[PDB]
């Protein structure tokens, strides 16, 4: 008859926690331009969790930051989902 | 019952605070590049039918402020709420241009309690910011 | 690239 007051939120994160999180001056962060890529893709068919998982996967495989500083060169990073989600999410309806 | 309940007259707003310029004592630079990201998320919820309102440089009282007045309006027509931190963080902590908010501050006005015409309906908050200062250097696949 |  009740449910936590903590229930129903989902925090997607761009990077893990303790971390940096990097943004491109030109292109925008990893991380947004990852996941807007994969809603426009993906949110008609796939699960949110689902969509941020591949989110993950790309921000993952096809980055790595370039800098002329090499303390900032050469880095990577991973997103961080945290559902606490009571049902799954779709960005549409069937009539 | 297995999906949220998506067919509500409204999918729901979507804020985006997009944070570029900070007070020198933050020692922040300019977040260059954010503005392609605010760009991109109003584009990508428009087309997902989310109503977006876009922000720019907010102090962490203003953040406070409108995070405070969005709980407070009727959602009961939303199937659910969005909301996009672009800015520079640590972890547990969100930037104004002024200095730093802790998230839970921010997130607390949209507890299943506190927002009655959000309880039971999914509340994202999407956070593109730092969380510490520690570098992934990776290993080779 | 620039950190955040």
């Amino acid at each position: 008859h009740k449910i936590p007051v903590e229930a129903d939120f989902l925090y997607a994160y761009s990077t893990a926690p303790g971390y940096y999180s990097w943004r491109n001056s030109k292109d925008g962060s990893w991380f947004i331009q990852s996941l807007c890529a994969m809603l426009k893709q993906y949110a008609d068919k796939l699960e949110f969790m689902h969509i941020l998982t591949r989110v993950n996967r790309k921000v993952a495989t096809e980055f790595e930051s370039f800098s002329f500083d090499a303390t900032f060169h050469a880095k990577k990073q991973i997103p961080c989902i945290v559902s606490m989600l009571t049902k799954e999410l779709y960005f549409y309806h069937h009539h | 019952d297995n999906s949220y309940k998506m067919d509500y007259p409204e999918m729901g707003l979507c804020i985006i605070i997009n944070n570029k310029n900070f007070h020198k004592s933050t020692g922040m630079t300019s977040r260059s590049g954010t503005d392609v990201d605010a760009a991109n998320l109003r584009e990508t919820f428009r087309n997902l039918k989310y109503e977006v309102r876009n922000k720019n440089d907010l102090t962490r009282e203003e953040i406070v402020e409108l995070m405070r007045d969005v709980s407070k309006e009727d959602h009961s027509k939303r199937s659910s709420f969005v909301c996009v931190l672009l800015s520079h963080g640590e972890e547990g902590i969100i930037f104004g241009t002024n200095g730093p908010v802790d998230l839970k501050k921010i997130t607390n006005f949209f507890r299943g309690d506190r927002c009655r015409s959000l309880t039971g309906k999914p509340k994202l908050f999407i956070i593109q910011a730092c969380r510490g200062t520690e570098y992934d250097c990776g290993i080779e696949t | 690239d620039e950190v955040x």
